[PDB]
């Protein structure tokens, strides 16, 4: 009955195709741009792996219909890889095992990225909690990718 | 060269799947041809049925097939669960629906029908458009009325449970030649693992009908034994496939009803079938946990130390058994006293039935509760005595000197016997050494206009070998790198790693070359599975005999291969030094070597008849003190737990760095089940906290700046390596403590029963102002 | 009691799957974000290049990369044969493309750039868009000029082949010896299996650090140029729908996808176009054979001699030269031959690389000799019949280790025929025989012919051949195998094997075989082999089961004893008072410290093992022929080829093989030929100029003949059939026609075309 | 470039789809209908596993687009087998061991089902090869698939 044509560009790459209305987002990014790096834990706004980088701000991929996202750039946690080496925060959550599990790694990495990529602020211990407390995790808890996220910003800045 | 890689801190080997996205989830995976299963479940709490309405289900078009119960009573038996049976008696049941069964519903979220369709979005769409109208019945939801048993679940009756009984000695005389008596009953909350990845199953039939394919995620992922003796095709032609888990907390841990349906509608149709569930399905049908009610008696005297112990206690299973076995139950019941000196005691466990979702293991199952009530009873008891709660516990712990200490109790069976095998050593110099690390005494000292501090303890029966055997199988390559088979599983508490040190020690190789393959039934026909702090013993314990299987089938092929006997320099690069210096072989050509001359370059020696790796009666248990400061708002209900420190003795720590993950990341769980979660029930039937905006789980703002780690390896127990099960240690004694400290700040009687510690109940020092 | 499962006509296992169409093949796979690939092949027979690199390609939406030589160069290197023997000279020279060629190209067919796209569509449409730029270069076609300058494959120093001699006794003390002495040279077809089933390959990569996933044993290749193991494999089961050895080991295309597959982490498949399969796979049967042969005044053979040519085509694939060594072998077959010398060159011309087609170098070598033979029964007139009669087997001086270099096939290391008398079969064989010889009442029918066939089937193959059973709880016992279900019904011949040692009906035997991960090691089915090496696995398994039950099954209840009656599927206990079943054993020892199986072949000192396993089978073709003498069409009136051989399994399926083999040898005979026009061009590329075989053409007729005489020293005696169906269809065929006309045996170059049968009237002038 | 709207009954199943003009009705059949059964050996009406039912007569699958199906009844060897049991020309195609590989299956079954179907004729020897011929086979030289198909029509008439 309604069809509707998507011009996104997804992790650099841009994409038509076809897609019925209420598919979500999420579901979007998963199929069949099969890029299974964006998961989905809860279902409204809340568990945080869901998170996607939409136009340079973290959203939901999940409370948006991959509709309202067409003539957007679009980032997700596959795209932060250049050529073999991880990018720093993919890093610094390994030197502090800042993951267990692995579902809530999308989420804060995406939600940290461009708050990496410009160049204020620092981040310490209280203002570093207060930029994941969007994510939720149920493994670590916390401890470890506060410290890990802190870590990140310190081989960033001031840098020895 | 004696590079040593076990107690170093490594950065994981699972890391760079998950953070680059390469790795695959359950829910992750397609197969073309999928039909997306979506289930129709329960809107009552008690009822029976008439169902006979999916015509208009059956007719909307995208949808192949809508499951009845019909279907799938048939072949179709009922959930079974294993070994750890007597059985006493009997089973039937729960278990759960098991699958639907086309007469009575028993909780809200249970299963009755099956949609087949599409793409998921329509499956749904058809699943709305069944209608089923009920009976609805009366009610059950407070254990202890329960057994008192009108209002009975089961139309065969079917007496709600099983009675689980323990008690050593003279405890009538304990408790009749003791001055202070003390009575008190306790009341846990319900509350479970509610991991980030909900439950997904992903089936494939090969239609040659010669097998069938499973990328569920089904949690001893060598339990296709269930599923094959269920339908009646076992038991290779089940053969599993590996795939990565969103953490479990063993509340994943099994086979559900969502597992056999989908693989059954696989089998009958040659076609894929995909399953993923909502969130709110899995607040409502994933294994529940925690609820306990404890009554509890105590008999001192003027010294104040332990005489006998205990009363009954009343397990909430929900509505079923789902591989949810006594197993628990039966556990709770023999660890109530923890590692203290107890006399005598009378456990009289009593399982029962209620209309909820199902309960099954959440991390340390039946220890949180019961740990709880124990720490709950003791900080009540030093108010009558009168003195203090660190004195008392200090020199009524668990003398040794006694040790070997078998107890103390029961007529010990935990799970079997016979234990508690206590060579694990000094009780005390934790407690100790644990405090003079280093604060408490230094803000027990307070100028306290604020709040206060808590104190608990817990042991773990925490390897429960499991018994005999744990498989597992090292390989060398014709290509540098080396591979392990084990019967482990990455639930995500870094298994992969820990074996890939162990193996990494033993053959001197580099654990970044190691690579580690798990729940992948074809190249592991047999293994037991990964719960109850184990793996690291029985399959690491599984590693190191094949490691060491290797090294002779290599020393030994290595002296024949050039001309020198089995001894040289000593030996380690990982190659061949014979003399000083000349000459030397790679570990690896060795291998590439031994190719289609007449034999093989491998080692897989665990097990065979009289098992391997053998861990049998008695387990490790590991013990641990945490350590408490609140400070609450009074004019509201808020708190800041201004400190923390968990704190918990066991030998040979594998991985330092990623065993930290576990202690602080249990420990916040255990805040959580302290102080925001709990699954609350309408007194109807309906549950209330379905979404993630009731269910309440700890962010990251209210978590403390750190809790402390005080871990020894003093007295390494003899199970070589010397080492202790720990993935649970963090969640023991933290509602304790929390509870202490709240009552220490208050500051009345000491007198908190249930938790969780909502903030309307602590307004009730607007009541100590007025 | 009980009954016999082996030697007994069980309708076959493998048959539901493929009527129904629940039978999976690899092209039937389709994977979630599947890439097709499409390969652009060389238009030139040889040539040096300047390619382009599309863009007008890579241009195409859709289009996800383009693998160029740049890419898989470097590596893996090229293509890597096998075991392990025959690395007494130094290739490569060859393998194969491999894996991509940007220096030089060497036949038309050959993989110089390999697309991918979303659909195979948008694959075939841009491949086109590539651009190659060439430069002709002399091209070779005869195996003769290959070897005497002037043109050269290898431009190093190579440079076309590898030469292979065998020779004993005094060959030429015998020649000096003797009266008759006769020569020819016969020149023999290119043809290949061609099965209904063109190639097809699919890898899914698990790209989160770990495998690669193979639809389509020889992992062990693959592996080692991708450097990923410790495999890592991950080999899964298909059905597959016609080897006939063509489909063979590791191709081009089998490397590219994995190497693809693995550096991009998207799933690949590649199917291929039948053009392709004509140009591309496994070419055989093109030998050029010269032929001394020594005869005294009785006729009996004093030796034989000379040359062979085989053209291998552009380079060393399987066999390698597997097929060329054993060749130079057993050109004498079933005979008493004192001494030779073949000398065998394995050259190269600008074609389609040769492989190991059904019975390689059998029906080349057995064409060569039974035509050389009418000749001499020509030269001397003695009967040709009776000459082999004569001459043939030392029915008593066996075992019979052979003169010249020999056993030697293909090597260590004897050997000798120790297979039951041989005339005595040609002898019986003979029922229609001497009255299918009463012609023409003079007529047109004109033909009668034999030919004769050993076959080095066997081909220890060797040393071993893995197996295993498992019997389990619900009523089914499953068994697997090292070996591969090609279409021969080796899942049920096994099926069989197992129910008889298991006491237990077939049609609960389950057989799994070519899933890696389950079978870690094993040999595939080669030059007729299994049944008796992976069916001497499946024996030792189940022998190993039913020690584990009839003697800890004697634990389960009382007694020892140790018993009368051992089966009837379970144990009633001394006397019939009743017992424990043989899946309730199985069902009881799985959680209780054991587990309830075998997979007993073998250990670090190997099993099961037939080792160098000689056993040869043999047998006669009889053929007649009706001629239309202009048309020169023909109508071939009775055949009948005959065996013996050990045990035989199965009669129903092993009646399919030899009938089956039969007509690709008739087809062989009188209808296919790879033909090439003087640039190098291939002309027989689609399916109406090479000709198969149809209903209407074949013989209504085909007689099997088998005989169960000696068994040879593996247990159960039995010997490989599924190759000497085709032998002797040369042969029998060509002398048939010449008896035809009649003018005499003087026919070398095959096919016979009805252009040759226009000898029509050049029999009036 | 511009996809076509099909509508065909598939095996007493009905599909709507759009496809591309140029995709050939055996690879519609394959793909996404998902019946594997139909098999490709040749490339232009020859090897014959091609085969299948079009209207009642048997065509090759490989010389029609699919966009030429439309508004058509089509079946393949999967609508032989009827409720577990293998239709007659199947279970004597095994009694006869008429199959080694499994191609030439789909093509002659289909071939010989509306010959079966209707009352005539008789398939001896003779008459039956001739009916098979337009699908070739590299494994069994007829001979049995010849015997087979003979089977079928005496128990088929003559029954007893
Ligand atoms: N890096 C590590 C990891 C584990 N261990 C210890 O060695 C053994 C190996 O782990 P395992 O045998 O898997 O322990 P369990 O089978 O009990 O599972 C681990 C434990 O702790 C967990 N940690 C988890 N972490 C994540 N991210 N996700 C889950 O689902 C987890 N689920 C669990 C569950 S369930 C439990 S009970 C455990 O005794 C553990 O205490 C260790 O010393 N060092
Ligand atoms: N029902 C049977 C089948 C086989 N045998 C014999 O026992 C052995 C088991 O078969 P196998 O080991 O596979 O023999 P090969 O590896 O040589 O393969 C069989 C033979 O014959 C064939 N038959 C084929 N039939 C079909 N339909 N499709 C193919 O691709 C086939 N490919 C082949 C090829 S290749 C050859 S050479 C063979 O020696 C055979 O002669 C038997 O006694 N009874
Ligand atoms: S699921 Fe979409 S935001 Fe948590
Ligand atoms: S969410 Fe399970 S590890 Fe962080
Ligand atoms: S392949 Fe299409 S008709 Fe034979
Ligand atoms: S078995 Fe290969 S075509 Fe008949
Ligand atoms: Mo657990
Ligand atoms: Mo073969």
């Amino acid at each position: 009955m309604n069809a509707f044509r998507l011009t996104v560009e997804v992790n650099g790459v841009t994409h038509a195709t076809d897609v019925e209305p209420r598919r979500l987002l999420a579901d979007f990014l998963r199929d069949d741009l099969h890029l299974r790096g964006t998961r989905v834990g809860c279902e409204h706004g809340v568990c945080g792996s869901c998170t996607v980088i939409l136009d340079g701000q973290p959203v939901r991929s999940c409370t948006v219909l991959a509709v309202q996202a067409n003539n957007s750039r679009i980032e997700t946690v596959e795209s932060l890889q250049k050529d073999g080496q991880l990018h720093p925060l993919q890093r610094s959550f390994s030197k502090c095992h800042a993951l267990q599990c692995g579902f809530c790694t999308s989420g804060f990495l995406m939600t940290l990225k461009p708050l990496y990529d410009d160049e204020d602020v620092t981040l310490d211990a209280t203002s570093a909690r207060e930029a994941i407390s969007g994510n939720l995790c149920r493994c670590t808890g916390y401890q470890q990718i506060v410290e890990a996220t802190v870590d990140a910003f310190h081989c960033r800045d001031h840098n020895d | 060269n004696r590079q040593a890689w076990i107690g170093q801190e490594v950065l994981r080997r699972e890391d760079r799947r998950l953070l680059t996205g390469t790795a695959t989830f359950a829910g992750d995976l397609g197969v073309p041809g999928q039909l997306h299963m979506r289930i129709v479940r329960s809107t009552q709490a008690h009822a029976r049925i008439v169902s006979i309405d999916a015509t208009e289900a059956e007719k909307t078009p995208g949808v192949r097939m809508v499951i009845t119960s019909e279907h799938t009573r048939h072949l179709g038996s009922v959930l079974l669960e294993e070994l750890g049976y007597h059985e006493i008696y009997e089973n039937i049941e729960d278990f759960s629906h098991p699958v639907l069964a086309v007469d009575k519903v028993l909780y809200v979220g249970q299963p009755v029908v099956a949609v087949l369709a599409v793409d998921p979005y329509l499956a749904e769409d058809a699943a709305e458009l069944v209608s089923i109208e009920y009976e609805p019945l009366p009610v059950l939801l407070d254990p202890e009325e329960a057994l008192t048993g009108k209002v009975e679940l089961f139309p065969g009756r079917g007496n709600e449970g099983a009675r689980i009984k323990k008690a050593y000695g003279d405890i009538d005389r304990a408790f009749a030649e003791a001055e202070h008596v003390i009575r008190h009953k306790y009341v846990t909350n319900r509350h479970s693992g509610v991991p980030m990845e909900p439950r997904a199953v992903v089936v494939q039939p090969d239609p040659a009908r010669d097998t069938l394919f499973i990328w569920g995620t089904v949690h001893v992922h060598d339990n296709r034994r269930i599923i094959a003796k269920m339908l009646n095709l076992p038991e290779v032609n089940v053969r599993m496939k590996h795939v990565e888990i969103g953490g479990s907390f063993g509340v994943k841990g099994g086979v559900f009803p969502e597992n056999v349906v989908a693989a059954w509608a696989a089998r009958t149709l040659g076609v894929p079938i995909k399953w993923t569930e909502d969130r709110v399905e899995h607040m409502t049908s994933t294994s529940h946990a925690r609820e306990m009610v404890h009554k509890l008696e105590l008999a001192l005297d003027a010294e104040g130390r332990i005489l006998g112990m205990k009363d009954e206690i009343f397990h909430n299973h929900g509505a079923y058994f789902r591989q949810a076995e006594p197993l628990v139950s039966d556990i709770t019941a023999g660890i109530v006293f923890g590692p203290y000196r107890v006399p005598a005691y009378d456990a009289t466990l009593h399982a029962v039935f209620t209309n909820k979702t199902p309960v099954g293991a959440y991390r340390a199952p039946g220890r949180y509760e019961s740990t709880f009530a124990r720490e709950r009873i003791f900080d009540l008891a030093c108010a009558e005595i009168g003195l203090s709660k660190t004195e008392f516990r200090r020199r009524n712990l668990l003398t040794a000197e006694d040790l070997p200490w078998t107890p103390g109790l029961d007529i010990v069976h935990e799970p079997y016997h016979f234990d508690s095998g206590d060579v694990v050593k000094h009780f005390n110099e934790a407690l100790e050494a644990a405090n003079f690390s280093e604060w408490l005494e230094e803000s027990k000292r307070l100028r306290a206009d604020g709040r206060k501090v808590g104190v608990g303890l817990g042991v773990l029966m925490d390897k429960a070998g499991l018994g005999l055997f744990e498989t597992g199988g090292v390989e060398v390559s014709r290509a540098g790198r080396v591979t392990v088979k084990t019967g482990g599983s990455s639930v995500g508490q870094g298994i992969e790693t820990v074996l890939a040190q162990i193996v990494a020690e033993e053959l001197q190789i580099a654990p970044e070359n190691i690579d580690i393959v798990h729940s992948d039934t074809e190249l592991i026909p047999d293994g037991v599975g990964s719960w109850s702090s184990r793996s690291t013993v029985l399959a690491g314990g599984a590693a190191r005999k094949a490691a060491l299987a290797v090294v002779e089938k290599a020393r030994r092929l290595a002296s024949e291969m050039l001309e020198a006997d089995p001894d040289d320099l000593e030996l380690t690069a990982g190659s061949f030094k014979v003399k000083g210096t000349d000459q030397q072989i790679s570990l690896y050509e060795i291998a590439a070597a031994r190719d289609p001359f007449t034999a093989r370059a491998d080692n897989d020696e665990p097990g065979l008849a009289a098992d391997a790796v053998y861990m049998n009666n008695a387990m490790n248990y590991p013990y641990g003190v945490t350590l408490v400061q609140i400070e609450l708002d009074p004019d509201t209900g808020g708190h800041r737990i201004l400190r923390f420190s968990t704190s918990t003795e066991a030998g040979r720590v594998i991985n330092p760095l990623t065993t930290r993950g576990q202690i602080i990341g249990a420990a916040v769980q255990g805040i959580g089940g302290a102080l925001y979660e709990e699954f609350l029930y309408e007194e109807d039937g309906q549950p209330i906290t379905t979404s993630f905006m009731d269910y309440l789980l700890p962010s990251a703002q209210e978590m403390p700046n750190v809790d402390c780690f005080v871990t020894e390896d003093a007295k390494s127990p003899d199970n070589p390596f010397g080492a202790k099960g720990l993935g649970e240690i963090g969640i023991i004694a933290a509602g304790a403590a929390i509870a202490s400290a709240i009552d220490d700040a208050i500051a009345d009687g000491v007198h908190t029963d249930r938790l969780p510690v909502t903030p309307e109940q602590i307004f009730s020092r607007c009541q100590g102002l007025n």
